[PDB]
């Protein structure tokens, strides 16, 4: 198996003024490894929960934007970045998921919400959220 | 209350 390792860091400033609705999606730029293969990839949030049942958590996703092929397997791991610059709160996806053009993988609850609002944590400094995608993709 | 992270994998679509 041959395995091609990328990250991406997106910091969304202003956090709080995100819209209050459950729908509301934000995007990432698109980013892409090195290997000139015409994949691009994007992160996906929904600061107020994708659904009811998880409105009070954020949610994050790995969308693969654009892809020739008809799949792409790939290993992921979210973090985010805290207020000293280190990561905090990772999670990664264990195995491989099998991508295809316009789908996502990821996690529903990544974080909850009242926690990435308690100023304790130093995750929102100056009201900016960064988050931290490594991938790892099979070629 | 809640956990703060729930690492099951899923691919988004709303419930």
């Amino acid at each position: 198996a041959k395995v091609v390792k990328f990250s991406y860091m997106w910091t969304i400033n202003n956090f709080s003024f995100c819209r209050e609705e459950m729908g509301e999606v934000i995007k990432s730029s698109t980013f892409s490894s090195g290997a000139n293969d015409k994949l691009k990839w994007c992160l996906r949030v929904n600061p107020k929960g994708l659904d009811e049942e998880s409105k009070d958590y954020l949610s994050l996703y790995l969308l693969l934007v654009s892809c020739p092929k008809s799949e792409v397997r790939a290993k992921f791991k979210f973090s985010i970045l805290n207020a000293k610059g280190e990561e905090t709160k990772a999670m990664e996806s264990q195995r491989a998921y099998r991508f295809v053009q316009g789908k996502d993988w990821g996690f529903k609850k990544f974080i909850r919400r009242d926690f990435l609002l308690d100023e304790a944590n130093g995750l929102l400094p100056d009201d900016k959220l960064t988050l931290f995608c490594e991938v790892s993709v099979v070629q | 209350e809640k956990p703060l992270q729930v690492a099951a994998v899923d691919s988004s679509v709303p419930r």
